[PDB]
RNA sequence: CGUAAAGCGCACGCAGGCGGUUUGUUAAGUCAGAUGUGAAAUCCCCGGGCUCAACCUGGGAACUGCAUCUGAUACUGGCAAGCUUGAGUCUCGUAGAGGGGGGUAGAAUUCCAGGUGUAGCGGUGAAAUGCGUAGAGAUCUGGAGGAAUACCGGUGGCGAAGGCGGCCCCCUGGACGAAGACUGACGCUCAGGUGCGAAAGCGUGGGGAGCAAACAGGAUUAGAUACCCUGGUAGUCCACGCCGUAAACGAUGUCGACUUGGAGGUUGUGCCCUUGAGGCGUGGCUUCCGGAGCUAACGCGUUAAGUCGACCGCCUGGGGAGUA
């Protein structure tokens, strides 16, 4: 049934106590979640997730923190799937249609790295517009094209996206989340309990959400 | 005080449910029972529940349809301070007619719907819906 | 506030027996008893201003007290205030 | 009715209002039906008559009311008898600037007396008034007297509010906790009423170190009836008795029930190799923060300003006036 071998639960007191229901910890001074109450949440969590992905994946692994951000341009990053590991550009959604042309500069740009103008202009201009590029990349590399608009939303932890997961709600965006003892929950539709910022409960859920996006219908 | 039970029910219960309470429990009596049966049987609380004999205790189970909670709004009407009777004729309706009017009568407590057929009147305990 | 033995005595000297402590009767006479012994406390002193609050916290629950006995068992109130001495 | 008008400074309580829970009975309230009555006109509905209309008129409908009779008994009221959780009583303890009375201690100030000592001290922004050669201030010793209690001391504690801080005894009120035992709705609220109620102020007598309205002097200033300085009277202290007011404020009336959380403070108490200076519970009170919710907002938020009920107080534009 569990999986999870060490990420059990994790968080003290900060607590909020509309998490009881997914909470039988006590352990020391923190909550354990209820294990036994996460697995039926990779049902439905992993499933309408699929259930869209071959009707067609487009996700968005939204997720931040220096400690796990390149965790998240991983087999995240690779298949039918965009992200962002990097401070949530606030407005990213809501404002696509401005950012939309912070893409533009991007390409246009990139496009233009080992092309276009380059070596040329000064050698100030070089790392001094690679600046422009490197600033741009994270937060904005995920985005790069949306050719199929986003459609689900999985973001590692509820409230230290705020904004994100606010932005979803917002425009009609499933999110799917997953929300330590201390988050709170509600603003997720599909909510996974347990552990949010360990390197473990990441990657495992994280690397098993990639699996089975990545595959739904060959 | 205690000076009045029947508000402290409908109280009881209007706070459970917008605390997303299970269920919720108070002291009984033969009054009590015959509103939690009304409400019951007209489909905004599960069931109930009488738990003692000297010290008796009713218990309502609550009920919650989408995630709202059914019973939208319960109001004394009648009170201590100020008794309210209606004749038949002279009943009300909740919500046009959609949710109801718990009426006490000289046959028993009934809603007005029914009070309303049986073409009689008496104190309007409260309003539900 | 009046001692144990003293007390004690009275529940014994109005009671069924000791034990049948909370009867009306006792409590008015342990009241009694208390405002009387007091009137010497408040006779010196008069200035104790914050005790004497008490002391009538004292009169007005034991007059609550007797207006109860006398509408439940009048025969049982003409005994007591003879016996106690009061309602002249 | 927190901050805009609006919670009485606080309490106790008569009348009054309201009142847990059970069974029986009553049938006043309540409800049903029946009958009579509710003048005509008017209003309203459908018509009819004046060339139309206003106007006139037929007939209904309506008059939501009142009474009599007979019924129904859930709710309320009455009568009866209970019930135990509401409210009391009892037992042992705990904390406390809770009140009243008496006793007492050290530190300082002022004063009196004396040693030493000698020309200044004191005071301000700067001064001067003032004090010192009759020896001041400074220092030391002894003594008198009044007033208040450093440190502890703490969003610490107690009280209804006012408000209550050295230490000790005596008298005394309330609160809380742990067991069970007794009473059995004895409750809540409370116009009127009664009590209490800071400071100032009044009356007779005391008492008087420091402080200080008034008043005097010295300065500042254009003026300076002030702010500053040198003095200093009532007063500030005690007893007895008046006064009855304060931004008497949480500017938030009292009681009860209900509704996510988090970190403290304080005070009981149960359990745990007491084997840790603790470990886990379980009451009373308290501070901060914060969720729903509420709010004009600020904010409040299980100590509500949330959700409900019982009773009381009070508000209805500013000024006039809390005046006549
Ligand atoms: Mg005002
Ligand atoms: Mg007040
Ligand atoms: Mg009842
Ligand atoms: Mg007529
Ligand atoms: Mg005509
Ligand atoms: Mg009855
Ligand atoms: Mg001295
Ligand atoms: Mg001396
Ligand atoms: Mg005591
Ligand atoms: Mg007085
Ligand atoms: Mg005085
Ligand atoms: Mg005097
Ligand atoms: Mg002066
Ligand atoms: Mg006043
Ligand atoms: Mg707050
Ligand atoms: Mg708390
Ligand atoms: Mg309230
Ligand atoms: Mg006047």
């Amino acid at each position: 049934m569990l999986k999870a071998g060490v990420h059990f639960g994790h968080q003290t007191r900060y607590w909020n106590p509309k998490m009881k229901p997914f909470i039988f910890g006590a352990r020391n001074k923190v909550h354990i979640i209820n294990l036994e109450k996460t697995v039926p949440m990779f049902n439905e969590a992993l499933a309408e997730l699929n259930k869209i992905a071959s009707r067609k994946g487009k996700i968005l692994f939204v997720g931040t923190k220096r400690a796990a951000s390149e965790a998240v341009k991983d087999a995240a990053l690779s298949c039918d799937q965009f992200f962002v590991n990097h401070r949530w550009l606030g407005g990213m959604l809501t404002n696509w249609k401005t950012v939309r042309q912070s893409i533009k500069r991007l390409k246009d740009l990139e496009t233009q790295s080992q092309d276009g103008t380059f070596d040329k202009l000064t050698k100030k201009e070089a790392l001094m517009r690679t600046r422009e590029l490197e600033k741009l990349e994270n937060s904005l590399g995920g985005i790069k094209d949306m050719g199929g608009l986003p459609d689900a939303l999985f973001v590692i932890d509820a409230d230290h996206e705020h904004i994100a997961i606010k932005e979803a709600n917002n425009l009609g965006i499933p999110v799917f989340a997953i929300v330590d003892t201390n988050s709170d929950p509600d603003g997720v539709d599909f909510v996974i309990p347990g552990n949010d910022d360990a390197i473990r409960a990441v990657t495992l859920y994280l690397g098993a959400v990639a699996a089975t996006v990545r595959e739904g219908r060959s | 005080s205690m000076q009045d039970p029947i508000a402290d029910m409908l109280t009881r219960i209007r706070n459970g449910q917008a605390a997303n309470k299970a269920a919720v429990t108070m002291p009984s009596s033969k009054l009590k029972v015959a509103i939690a049966n009304v409400l019951k049987e007209e489909g905004f609380i599960e069931d109930f529940k009488v738990e003692g004999d000297t010290k008796p205790e009713l218990e309502l189970t609550l009920k919650y349809f989408q995630g709202k909670a059914v019973v939208e709004s319960i109001q004394r009407v009648s009170r201590p301070g100020l008794r309210i009777y209606k004749r038949k004729d002279e009943l009300p309706k909740v919500m046009a007619g959609l949710g109801i009017a718990v009426v006490s009568t000289s046959k028993g407590v009934m809603t007005d719907r029914a009070a309303r057929q049986a073409g009689l009147g008496g104190e309007i305990i409260c309003y539900v819906a | 506030s009046l001692s144990t033995e003293a007390t004690a005595k009275i529940v014994s000297e109005f009671g069924r027996d000791a034990n049948d402590t909370g009867s009306t009767e006792v409590q008015v006479a342990l009241l009694t008893a208390q405002i009387n012994h007091l009137q010497g406390h408040f006779a010196e002193h008069k200035k104790d201003h914050h005790s004497r609050r008490g002391l009538l916290r004292m009169v007005s629950q034991r007059r609550k007290l007797l207006d109860y006995l006398k509408r439940k068992d009048v025969a049982r109130y003409t005994q007591l205030i003879e016996r106690l001495g009061l309602r002249r």
